[PDB]
């Protein structure tokens, strides 16, 4: 199914960081969570 | 991943790690099964 951009951003904001027990950091600010968002948007671009 | 590890290693020392002057460390698990891996690594992928 086609990814909804406004939905994806809400799912991305919930993503933790590496060492997620003690890290206490979330969302697009985390280097791999920005990367995930970029490749999910690139995957939707392909699917479409 | 290279960022994630250097952000963990800013307090650690001694030396403070920059993306300037870090390179990849790579080892092969050499495990009989792939399902013996139950948890992720500390600093890894």
């Amino acid at each position: 199914p086609d990814y909804n951009d406004v939905e994806v951003r809400e799912l991305v904001s919930k993503l933790g960081g590496p060492n997620p027990k003690t890290s206490t950091e979330r969302g697009m600010t985390v280097p791999l969570n920005i990367f995930l968002y970029q490749e999910v948007t690139r995957m939707q671009r392909v699917i479409g | 991943m290279k960022q994630e590890v250097t952000r963990n290693h800013k307090k650690k020392d001694g030396e403070a790690w920059s993306l300037d002057d870090v390179v990849y460390s790579t080892t092969v698990k050499e495990r009989e099964k792939e399902k013996d891996i139950e948890q992720p690594p500390a600093e890894g992928v």
